[PDB]
């Protein structure tokens, strides 16, 4: 198994640039990897305080006590024990999918490929992160590993649901990164002038007015509108 | 006196008559955990009652609150109670709410009998005169102090008891002064409970090698803080070892022979279970005599090892695998090259027990292993109870360590002892480098506010271990005059401190007239007096009287009032 | 060493004594002194390892004694190696 | 079901010890229950003879059931006398017999292993011979008898087998193998002889 750590060009991700510009790896090499994690520096104050307080505890000797206490509490496993457990699981269990699990995996692979197709059609450019049959086998392998760690001879739908969640959190997240313009500007101007600052309009009405309408999501980023009633109501948040 | 030395057999026979019924379990033994002497005494009692098939229950109690709660929970069928390691310094009938009229049966005919007998069994000398003299339910296993050194107190107590003009009032105040001067005395220890129970066994005739070994362990538990007591009791153990060892000496070793021996047992730290270098380095006495805490101490140690001609590679080798040339010349080498550094007191005679082919072990090492197992074996008023629960649980680990079939637990205890001594050394060098001990004209305070592994010191035994380290270091410094020391350790989870008022002691091996008079720990009365007024959420429940748990915010005013208190 | 370390303001003396024949640049001297003394390399439980050495980057206009400070550090430090610009390949910097 | 799987057709070694503990043994009492001519509770048991228990005289050898001898030896109230076969001379004689006749077992009592273990554990100080030598000879006898068994389990036919002089614990530990291999070699034979 290959666990490879890389770095996008320019060091930082630079989400202003296209997702294909940050990653210099070819599609062929990127297709082998089952899960392609793209982590980012959130620069969130509440998370930064937590990270700082954790790192300081690491430095000021507090780790040698806290980790030992957690391990003896039973919420952790020492390296010498996890290594033996991993060897035992690998030499004892090789789970195979149940038919209900296989139906879920197929119906999810179709959804994933449809989403990739619509993203490619919208962007009119092949996605840098590929989704192929090798990724269906990747989800199969993740499901079987999740079942294996429990020594379950057959992989239920719980493992399929968790494997699907893991794939969505890693490779779909990597592939979903996004950077016409005249239509976006027209939509923003017309809804700013028509829909007042303090009121709300329903989305079916905006559809009648008319697309994918990513302009509404962009405005939601700018905190000028807000979809509240389960997406059925578009409310001008006050900007 | 209540029960002298010569009449322990009377108490044992009374216990047998009252509660040696196979129908039920009418005997309950209350043992104070965090006390090796009480642990060995209770092991002796357990073996003795196993021989006579006397059903009994052994309860480890940590504090006085637990004792009161258990006694309240105690059923009325249980007609024999043993308190091991505590109860001799408090008004037990008052503390437990005991009135003799509700426990008396068959009052008639100059005799009295009671439906429950409480036998207190401890070594702390401030005997409560209402226990040793003015109560029949409470029966104290005296060691001969009361019948010889409490005549004046006996007369003073009885005169006031019987008497309920100017001459009468003056004499009452004179007698009441005798009682008062008897109190306001620090709590010391004169004897070992293990030796007392071994004397009882000698009276009954159940002595054997295992009981003698438990006696040796209990006595050697006192050598660190009460070396005068250990030196007093040592000749008796030396005679007993000679008496019990079989005449078939110099025989070949067989996988069944158990040998108690009196051989040179140097006063190092786990010498046989760790390297020679680590035995010197982590020894309390060597540290005091060389000041290894500073940087120059390690250089002094290396220079000493070079002087003896022991290579550092050989010195750091594990004691089992040390070359037989060096290991067989330790006595000669130590004779030649120890008086130079003032470590002549390192050479000593101790007891070493070998069980067949399992290798030697000395009582000094065994008690360190037992202590380690007691200490680290496994919103605010609840987590503390969880700590008490774990502390009670560790008592059974230390108890099972005594069995010869659980050597795999004694080895774990040895490893824990080495780790705890390492942690104690690290915290000691951290305290002595930052100069945390604030010198005063009353008591040298020292508060642990922050650092590593500070959760080790919420245990009273580990805190006492660190305090003994510091006190040994200070005792060998001539400039530093003798003065009580205070240690505190903040518990972050409960936001409470653990103040442990200690006592100073003279340098080991220094025998003088003032050394003969023991030093008395006056912190108990001071703590109780300060807590009685000025409510400060102080928890005075430990059998070790000079240890309290105080709130984080209330610590400083408490220490201020203690400074204003001239009791100690 | 132990006698002069107890002095108040020993850090300022040490900093001021880095490049004695180079005027000003107290921030650079402070950074170089910190790098020369270094930090403590941690190792948590034998699994997590934290770097314990301080890296310094001197970026500035020409003729500001950046190379002279480097030459001084080479003179002072115990084990020092000097490599420059294009005259240092990838495998000669690390291992070949 | 009512009887666990590991207790189906064999005896657990605890049950073998239980069976052995019912055999009489000779003891030297440290008490005296013999009522004098000039109260007291008598044993009056129902699965053995109480006559030798109500008439114990200190240091006068009697015979009591083993599980009672052990009960008294729990205190210091008796002293179990080792059987004559449990001495170094007799063990050496039996070892010589085993080394001399490689086709048949020696005539050790059926409970020799169980009795040796029980007496070594509970009566370790009642042997006229050093126990460190009795253990070393018991182990030697066990090793020789194990060598002879492994060379006779090479004769597991489908008709029968004569394991003469074999002990009870050895038979108990060999039962699930011998009695389940011979069953299969018998099923094969009966299947062949279906004509
Ligand atoms: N602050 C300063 N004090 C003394 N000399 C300086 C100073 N700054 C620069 N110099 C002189 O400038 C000369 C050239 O410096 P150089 O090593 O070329 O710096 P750089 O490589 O950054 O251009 C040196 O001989 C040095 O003596
Ligand atoms: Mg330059």
């Amino acid at each position: 198994s290959v666990l490879a750590a890389a770095n996008p060009i320019y060091g930082r991700y630079d989400d202003l640039k296209s997702p294909g510009d940050n990653i210099d790896f070819q599609t062929t090499i990127l297709s082998r990897f089952d899960m392609i994690f793209i982590v980012k520096d959130d620069h969130n104050e509440e998370r930064d305080i937590s990270i700082a307080n954790h790192v300081i505890n690491i430095h000021t000797g507090n780790a040698n006590a806290m980790q030992n206490q957690q391990e003896e509490n039973g919420s952790e496993i020492s390296i010498e024990k996890m290594k033996r457990y991993i060897t035992y699981c690998r030499l004892k269990c090789a789970p195979r999918l149940s038919p209900q699990a296989a139906e879920k995996l197929s119906s999810n692979f179709v959804t994933i490929r449809k989403q990739l197709l619509i993203n490619e059609l919208e962007s009119t450019e092949r996605s840098s992160i590929p989704i192929t049959i090798r990724q269906l086998e990747a989800i199969i392998r993740i499901t079987e590993s999740l079942a294996k760690l429990e020594l379950s001879p057959i992989a239920q739908e719980r493992h399929v649901d968790e494997a699907i969640r893991l794939f969505q959190a890693s490779t779909m997240d990597a592939a979903s990164q996004d950077p016409s313009l005249s239509e976006i500007r027209r939509f923003e101007q017309e809804l700013k002038r028509r829909l007042p600052i303090g009121w709300s309009t329903s989305y079916q009405t905006l559809r009648r007015e008319f697309a994918l309408d990513k302009a509404l999501y962009a405005l939601e980023k700018h905190e000028t509108i807000q979809l509240r009633h389960q997406g059925q109501n578009i409310y001008r948040s006050g900007v | 006196m209540y029960y002298g030395i010569s009449q322990f057999s009377e108490a044992y026979n009374k216990i047998l008559r009252n509660s040696s019924s196979h129908s039920s379990c009418q005997l309950v033994i209350f043992v104070s955990c965090l006390n090796i002497d009480a642990l060995c005494a209770t092991k002796m009692l357990s073996l003795l009652f196993k021989k006579q098939l006397v059903q009994s229950q052994i309860v480890p109690i940590f504090g006085y609150s637990e004792l009161r709660r258990h006694y309240s929970q105690l059923d009325d069928n249980i007609n024999s109670l043993l308190l091991v390691g505590f109860g001799g310094v408090i008004d037990l009938e008052a503390f437990l709410e005991i009135d003799p009229q509700e426990y008396v049966i068959d009052t008639d005919s100059g005799e009295q009998s009671f439906r429950r007998d409480i036998y207190v069994l401890d070594a702390h000398r401030p005997w409560n005169l209402d226990n040793i003299f003015g109560s029949q339910i409470i029966q104290c296993f005296d060691d001969g102090t009361v019948d010889d050194t409490l005549g004046e107190q006996k007369e003073a107590y009885y005169k006031l008891l019987e008497l309920d003009r100017k001459q009468r009032k003056k004499q009452i105040h004179e007698y009441e002064g005798v009682l008062e001067e008897y109190y306001s005395q620090g709590t010391t220890v004169v004897n070992s409970i293990s030796a007392q129970i071994y004397s009882l066994l000698s009276a009954i005739g159940e002595t054997n090698l295992s009981n003698l070994w438990l006696n040796i362990l209990g006595t050697t538990s006192l050598d660190i803080a009460y070396a005068q007591v250990y030196n007093r009791l040592y000749p008796l153990l030396q005679d007993e070892v000679k008496r019990l060892t079989p005449s078939s000496r110099n025989s070949v070793k067989t996988p069944d022979t158990l040998t108690l021996n009196i051989q040179p047992d140097y006063y190092l730290f786990l010498l046989r279970h760790s390297s020679l270098y680590d035995s010197f380095y982590y020894s309390n006495y060597v540290n005091a005599k060389l000041s290894l805490w500073n940087e120059n101490g390690k250089k002094r140690l290396h220079k000493m090892f070079a002087r003896m001609g022991i290579p550092l590679s050989t010195a750091q080798e594990t004691w089992l695998y040390m070359d037989h040339s060096i290991k067989r010349e330790l006595g000669i080498i130590f004779d030649k090259n120890l008086d130079r550094y003032g470590l002549q007191d390192i050479i000593r005679d101790g007891f070493v027990r070998t069980l067949g082919y399992r290798g030697s072990i000395s009582a000094s090492e065994f008690v360190e292993a037992l202590t380690a197992l007691l200490e680290v074996g496994n919103n605010s008023a609840q987590k503390l109870t969880n700590l008490r629960k774990r502390w009670v649980s560790n008592f059974w680990l230390s108890w099972d360590a005594l069995d010869d079939r659980k050597v795999e637990l004694l080895n774990r205890g040895i490893q824990l002892a080495q780790d705890l001594q390492r942690a104690i050394f690290n915290t000691g060098v951290a305290i002595l480098e930052k100069k945390l001990i604030k010198h005063l004209r009353i008591y040298r305070l020292c508060v642990l506010q922050d650092g590593p592994d500070l959760d080790l010191y919420r245990n009273p035994l580990t805190l006492l271990r660190l305090g003994n380290w510091l006190i040994e270091c200070c005792a060998e410094s001539e400039d530093k005059q003798l003065l009580p020391m205070v240690l505190a350790s903040i518990d972050e989870n409960t936001d409470t401190y653990l103040v442990a008022g200690l006592t100073p002691r003279y340098p080991r091996g220094l025998d003088t007239i003032h050394t003969k008079k023991p030093i008395l720990n006056n912190f108990s009365m001071a703590f109780q007096q300060i807590t009685a007024e000025t409510d400060a959420k102080v928890r005075i429940d430990n059998f070790e009287s000079s240890i309290i748990e105080i709130r984080r915010e209330d610590l400083s005013p408490f220490l201020e009032k203690l400074t204003l208190s001239g009791l100690l | 060493f132990r006698k002069i370390s107890r002095d108040r303001g020993i850090i300022d003396k040490i900093i001021s004594s880095m490049a004695p024949s180079i005027y000003g640049h107290r921030d650079i001297k402070t950074a170089v002194a910190c790098s020369l003394f270094g930090g403590v390399p941690k190792n948590v439980n034998g699994k997590h390892s934290i770097r314990g050495d301080i890296n310094v980057l001197l970026l500035g206009d020409p003729g500001t004694a950046k190379s002279q400070i480097l030459k001084y550090v080479e003179k002072t430090a115990h084990r020092a190696v000097f490599a420059t610009g294009q005259g240092a390949s990838a495998v000669g910097l690390t291992a070949s | 079901m009512s009887l666990p799987a590991h207790l189906q057709q064999t005896f657990s070694p605890e049950e073998i010890q239980f069976i052995v503990e019912n055999e009489p043994i000779k003891i030297f009492p440290r008490i005296t229950t013999r009522q004098k001519i000039r109260n007291h509770t008598r044993w009056q048991l129902i699965t053995t003879d109480d006559k030798a228990l109500n008439n114990m005289v200190a240091m006068r050898s009697t015979e009591v059931v083993l599980w009672i001898a052990l009960l008294l030896k729990q205190q210091s109230k008796c002293s179990i006398v080792a059987p004559q076969w449990l001495t170094t001379k007799e063990l050496d004689r039996k070892i010589q017999y085993e080394k001399t006749h490689p086709d048949r077992f020696s005539e050790l009592p059926w409970n020799w292993l169980v009795l040796a273990r029980i007496l070594f554990n509970k009566a370790k100080d009642d042997f006229h011979d050093p126990i460190h030598e009795l253990r070393g000879k018991i182990q030697d006898l066990r090793e020789i008898r194990q060598i002879k068994v492994l060379k006779g389990l090479k004769y597991l036919n489908e008709s029968h087998l004569q394991l003469d002089n074999l002990s009870l614990l050895e038979i108990n530990e060999l039962r699930p193998f011998i009695t389940e291999i011979m069953d299969k070699l018998r099923e094969i034979h009966t299947a062949s002889l279906t004509a």
